[PDB]
């Protein structure tokens, strides 16, 4: 992540975020529902921040330090360009709608009073049809990125030091190559828990509640769908098995 | 420091989300408490040693059969939560998640963790649950349910007053390396 962003999502909540003097001039409700609003925007730029750890950090950090055979490195990381383009363009249209909301003569003091819309184009259409694509295809192939890493580690001098090496900050405490794949699986298992808590205080305008009603049936839709295209793929698999 | 994981199940109303932030953050949340838990790593120091501990939640994940079990791979201990102002929650625990937990984590300790014990002395929770011929669950429905699913142990905690957090992640980090 850039550090503007990170600045602007440094605090714990919308509350603390915004100065005290504007914060003071809102309704309690206001205040309840751009909380849960920062937390969806602040935890979906952690998430494109793990996906960069995948592609620059480790993936082409294998690529470009280790000698490992062709379609190694694919097979510990599957869809992650796919997934780093489709959530760094929904996190650009977070940022872009909050940048919006600023007050004049402020970089933090800001509301959000329309992101149902916003929510609606995510969850639909072709944008929809390429998470489940790229969800079905990235859970069907978690177990076997896993067992593959842990033959690597196991076997390979080389991989053992690079790993160890690029995970030793302390800024990668909880993002080890397992952690980022069992990260990006839970995200789309998220989004019903931050909306519906996001409709629960949405209630004052008519047209927000309905746009967020619909958001939310939306995603489960796309969680239903993902969730029915899922087989776990093994690595050395025979056929016999599979349609068995 | 040796690495261990840690995955807590139960319904959505058992409160495992509010049991990791109280404990990731070392306090309950002043300002505003957080909808989802992502993950972390505690440093955690029990008996003389020193363990790093990973902390998963399966929230959101209750109606998703085929997604949740990708959060069971290379567990060490399986926290399995009710709350205590439930007694419905504490009945799916033999007949769903216990079956469920000993097919994708087999041999892994798992400690049954009763949540919200303050609720057993609150009039309004009692006072709803009489509605429904109801009662809070006693302490010893508790072990006698951690008993019958074969549990490694029986613990009870209240995320809001703090109590007996600490315990019980100390205890689990000690299951997790047996
Ligand atoms: C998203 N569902 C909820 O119940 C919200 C609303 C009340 C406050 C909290 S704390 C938590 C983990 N979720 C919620």
């Amino acid at each position: 992540s850039m550090e503007m962003d990170e600045k602007d999502f440094a605090a714990d909540s919308w509350s603390l975020a915004v100065d005290s003097s504007f914060l003071q001039q809102h309704k309690k409700e206001v205040m309840k529902q751009q909380d849960v609003i920062y937390e969806l925007i602040q935890t979906e730029l952690h998430h494109v921040r793990t996906l960069k750890i995948m592609t620059r950090l480790f993936r082409t950090g294998m690529l470009e330090e280790l000698h490992l055979e062709p379609g190694v490195v694919q097979g510990l990381f599957p869809c992650v360009d796919e997934l780093s383009d489709i959530h760094t363009r929904f996190l650009s249209q977070l940022l872009e709608r909050r940048r919006q909301a600023l007050c004049p003569g402020s970089t933090r003091n800001f509301v959000i009073h329309r992101l149902g819309d916003l929510l609606i184009s995510q969850f639909s259409g072709p944008s929809a049809e390429q998470m489940c694509k790229t969800y079905s295809e990235f859970c069907s192939r978690h177990s076997k990125a896993l067992k593959l890493y842990k033959e690597l580690y196991a076997r390979d001098k080389r991989f053992q030091q690079f790993i160890r090496k690029v995970t030793r900050p302390a800024v990668l405490k909880r993002h080890g190559v397992q952690e980022c794949i069992l990260l990006v699986t839970q995200r789309i298992t998220k989004y019903p828990l931050l909306i519906s808590r996001i409709l629960q205080h949405s209630h004052g305008i008519e047209e927000e509640r309905q746009d967020l009603t619909t958001a939310l049936g939306l995603v489960k839709e796309l969680l239903s769908n993902v969730d029915e295209g899922i087989y776990q793929l093994e690595k050395g698999a025979r056929l016999q098995e599979i349609y068995n | 420091a040796i690495r261990k994981k840690l995955v807590i199940v139960g319904d959505g109303a058992c409160g495992k989300t509010c049991l990791l932030i109280v404990f990731s953050k070392d306090q309950f949340p002043e300002v505003y408490v957080p909808t989802v838990f992502e993950n972390y790593v505690a440093d955690i120091e029990v008996d003389g040693k020193q363990v790093e501990l990973a902390l998963w939640d399966t929230a959101g994940q209750e109606d998703y059969d085929r997604l949740r079990p990708l959060s069971y791979p290379d567990t060490d201990v399986i926290l399995m939560c009710f709350s205590i102002d439930s007694p419905d929650s504490l009945e799916n625990i033999p007949e769903k998640w216990t079956p469920e937990v000993k097919h994708f984590c087999p041999n892994v300790p798992i400690i049954l963790v009763g949540n919200k014990k303050d609720l057993r002395n609150d009039e309004h929770t009692r006072r709803e649950l009489a509605k429904m011929k109801q009662e809070p669950v006693k302490p010893e429905e508790g072990r006698d349910m951690a008993n019958r699913i074969g549990a490694f142990g029986y613990m009870e905690c209240s995320a809001k007053t703090k109590d007996g957090v600490r315990e019980v992640f100390e205890m689990a980090t000690r299951a997790a390396l047996q």
